[PDB]
Order: C-alpha cells, then sequence, then structure tokens
C-alpha cells in the first residue's frame, strides 16, 4: 500500500500510506501528506481541477491529472525511459527510484 | 512491507511480502519466492550459512550475507551510488529500482 510502479494510479481520495504518513491524492487535485493525520506538506493545488488521479510515468515524472487528464501538477524530473517506483517511507519522504536496475531472468541487469 | 531500500536488511526469517507472494530469505540461507505456499524461486543458497540476512546495496546490488559476514550470493548487478529499491510487486516479480531520481534533496532532479 505504499508503492506506485510507473503506469499504475492512484484515483481520486486514494492514498499510499506507510507507517504513519499518508500521502492522498485527494479528489480536488491536491495531493496531500500527512501524519497521524495533521497535514504536513501538499503540492498546493487544491482546486486545480477535479475527480484527480496521481500517476508515474514510465519515464520517472510523477503527475496529478484531472479528470480531462490535464496535467495539474508534476515532479518534473524525468530520467530514462523505463520502469520506476514511487515509495512512500515510514520516514515521510516518498520517493521516485529511477530505472529498473535489476531483475531475475535473461537480461534482467541494467547495469 | 514488500520493499528493502539500500541499507536495510531482513534477517534470518524475514520476507518481503505482496498479496500472495513472499520473498523471504530463510534461517537456513535460501534466498526464495513463494506464492501461497508454494515456491517458485530460489538462490539455491540453502545450507550455505545459517543466520544469513539479505541486505541492499547503497548500489542497488542484493546481496546474502552468512554467519560470518560473507557474500554468499548477489545480484551482481549495480549501479551509481545512492539509494535502492528492491520492491516485490503485485505481479509477483521482485524488482530493484535504479538510484533515487527525483526528490533529491528537497526538490532536486538527478538530471
Ligand atoms: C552512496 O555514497 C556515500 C558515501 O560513499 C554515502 O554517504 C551515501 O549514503 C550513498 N548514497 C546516498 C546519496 O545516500
Amino acid at each position: 500500500d505504499n508503492v506506485l510502479l510507473s503506469g499504475q494510479t492512484l484515483h481520486a481520495d486514494h492514498s499510499l500510506q506507510a507507517g504513519a504518513y499518508t500521502l492522498t491524492i485527494q479528489n480536488k487535485c491536491n495531493l496531500v501528506k500527512y501524519q497521524n493525520g495533521r497535514q504536513i506538506w501538499a503540492s498546493n493545488t487544491d482546486r486545480r481541477g477535479s475527480g484527480c488521479r496521481l500517476t508515474l510515468l514510465s519515464d520517472g515524472n510523477l503527475v496529478i491529472y484531472d479528470h480531462n487528464n490535464n496535467d495539474v501538477w508534476g515532479s518534473a524530473c524525468w530520467g530514462d525511459n523505463g520502469k520506476y517506483a514511487l515509495v512512500l517511507q515510514k520516514d515521510g519522504r516518498f520517493v521516485i527510484y529511477g530505472p529498473v536496475l535489476w531483475s531475475l531472468g535473461p537480461n534482467g541487469c541494467r547495469r | 512491507d514488500s520493499v528493502l531500500l539500500s541499507g536495510q536488511t531482513l534477517y534470518a526469517g524475514h520476507s518481503l511480502t505482496s498479496g500472495s507472494y513472499t520473498l523471504t530469505i530463510q534461517n537456513n540461507c535460501n534466498l526464495v519466492k513463494y506464492q501461497h505456499g508454494r515456491q517458485i524461486w530460489a538462490s539455491d543458497t540453502d545450507g550455505q550459512g545459517s543466520q544469513c540476512r539479505l541486505t541492499l546495496r547503497s548500489d542497488g546490488n542484493l546481496i546474502i550475507y552468512d554467519d560470518n559476514n560473507m557474500v554468499v550470493w548477489g545480484s551482481d548487478c549495480w549501479g551509481n551510488n545512492g539509494t535502492y529499491a528492491l520492491v516485490l510487486q503485485q505481479d509477483g516479480l521482485f524488482v530493484i529500482y535504479g538510484p533515487v531520481l527525483w526528490p533529491l534533496g528537497l526538490n532536486g532532479c538527478r538530471s
């Protein structure tokens, strides 16, 4: 419940949860991180659209999407096109992990 | 948890978990992925030491150490130094995601 692989989505009001941090993409577009329930950070895009959703792009970029797919917000950072993983940690940082480095099977090791 | 990040370590008996998948680094030193009871893959390092632990290097390398702190097994796939994340996914694959890409510090992007 605390990970979100690239191509996946956190629908409206859905959240990631790790330990005591809850990162929620609210329906009205503001991504909010709580700690035990009290807000502590937020993308400050409340009202910027509605039926909002958070998604991790295949190039590691993180973007909040409108229900009309407008790009409300975004981590504005992209690396090689591949597959990434956003993980909310038990310390509150929600991090995006570079493209895939290893995996079992035939090529599965970008070096 | 379904994530192990660089610097963390799973000791014997420990496992990541996700839905029906479970990746356990066993007392007998064998790193084994299961699906509901059934075994699907292993490093085949059973009885290759006891008290083994699975840790993820700072360079993304996945390694098994034993009783005497000797590398019993590894993935031998590493990249630049920083933080990595090994995540056991809902499709049952365990992937190790490249170095950190965006919250570099506050809001930093490795280019
Ligand atoms: C990879 O290296 C430095 C020293 O080699 C270490 O302090 C750091 O934890 C590492 N990764 C990062 C960026 O934390």
